[PDB]
């Protein structure tokens, strides 16, 4: 499977005396491993994964120093964006960033990425070539000119192709067993009487990890994709996930319906029906 | 490890 | 602005008089400022643990709010959410069948 590292940043301006709140979250293969929050007692990058606890004090100090600088960068950028959009003071504004790299199974760099959004809308992004910018609106063109004239794309490409790939290699070794953990789903069917001589059959998948799962209902073979009701995958809060899928079936015909659960933790997909 | 932005928006 | 999606549900399958955790999972919202309240008999529940705020690939935020609770009647539970995207708050009741 492919690997990745991403940093998700957010700076939220606040009305009043308090400076903007700055949060930086790191992800390795979509799992949170580090977090910095400027609204903490002693703001610092903290481990969020067990395998990050292997890092020496020099690592945390250097990462914390970078974040303190970035909180100031996000502060000035929010000030510049307010002026570009000719916006009123005393408001609350959001600047977000996503950046990182994707690696192949052979640890080859597939792609690097960098994108920003202002007030929830795409603002500027680095193109796949990592040399040119795609600015979404009029104000973003002011940023593009400033960044082409400073050579910003060269500095991001150097990080995305270099340090990003190097640190991801190092994180992948340090936490191979942790990342490869699986919790298999426990499944059961519930019967919910309705009017018109019909029944809702609900297939539940509980306590599974990772989140990715497929729930299928079938009638004498052949999927029921059309009228099946699904719920979005939900965290149980203990590190595992939950999902259910349901179908409305006629009374007395419930044993013709079968539910299947597909998950990477399973030796084979689960097959189940309403047990009266 | 995180990256550092240089020129502002 | 993106309108939040709410799901209220329990950590464990709900047993008639067993200690459980009630979850309120709010997603797909922007701006990140949001107010989430957990109610019992239409009344606010103290000591409501909130997770750290994260955002997804489409820039929208998500958060998990949770509290220790015990069913069955005892006593109807809900989650109330206020966000800039929607005029007037939204209440979602806990339904043990969902
Ligand atoms: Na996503």
């Amino acid at each position: 499977g492919p690997h990745s590292m991403r940093y998700f940043e957010t700076a939220v301006s606040r009305p009043g005396l308090e400076e903007p709140r700055y949060i930086s979250v790191g992800y390795v293969d979509n799992k949170e491993f580090v977090r910095f929050d400027s609204d903490a007692e002693n703001p610092r990058y903290e481990p969020r994964a067990p395998w990050m606890e292997q890092e020496g004090p020099e690592y945390w100090e250097r990462e914390t120093q970078k974040a303190k600088g970035q909180e100031q960068w996000f502060r000035v950028s929010l000030r510049n964006l307010l002026g570009y959009y000719n916006q009123s003071a005393g408001g609350s504004h959001t600047l977000q960033q996503m950046s990182g790299c994707d690696l192949g199974s052979d640890w080859r760099l597939l792609r690097g990425y960098l994108q920003f959004a202002y007030e929830g809308r795409d603002y500027i992004a680095l193109n796949e070539d990592l040399k040119t910018w795609t600015a979404a609106d009029m104000a973003a063109q002011i940023t593009r000119r400033k960044w082409e004239q400073s050579g910003a794309a060269e500095h991001y490409k150097a990080y995305l192709e270099g340090e990003c790939v190097e640190w991801l290699h190092r994180y992948l070794k340090n936490g191979n067993a942790t990342l490869l953990r699986t919790d298999s789903p426990k499944a059961h069917v519930t019967h919910h009487p309705r009017s018109k001589g019909e029944v809702t059959l609900r297939c539940w998948a509980l306590g599974f990890y990772p989140a990715d799962i497929t729930l299928t209902w079938q009638l004498n073979g052949e999927e029921l994709t059309q009228d099946m009701e699904l719920v979005e995958t939900r965290p149980a809060g203990d590190g595992t996930f939950q999902k259910w899928a349901s179908v409305v079936v006629p009374l007395g015909k419930e044993q013709n319906y079968t539910c299947r659960v597909y998950h990477e933790g399973l030796p084979e997909p689960l097959t189940l029906r309403w047990e009266p | 490890a995180s990256n550092e932005h240089m020129e502002t928006m | 602005q993106k309108t939040p999606q709410i799901q209220v549900y329990s950590r464990h399958p709900p047993e008639n008089g067993k200690p459980n955790i009630l979850n309120c999972y709010v997603t797909q919202f922007h701006p990140p400022h949001i107010e989430i309240q957990m109610l019992k008999n239409g009344k606010k529940i103290p000591k409501v643990e909130m997770s750290d705020m994260s955002f997804s690939k489409d820039w929208s935020f998500y958060i998990l709010a949770h509290t220790e609770f015990t069913p069955t009647e005892t006593d109807t539970y809900a989650c109330r959410v206020k966000h800039a995207s929607m005029a007037e708050p939204k209440t979602v009741y806990w339904d043990r069948d969902m």
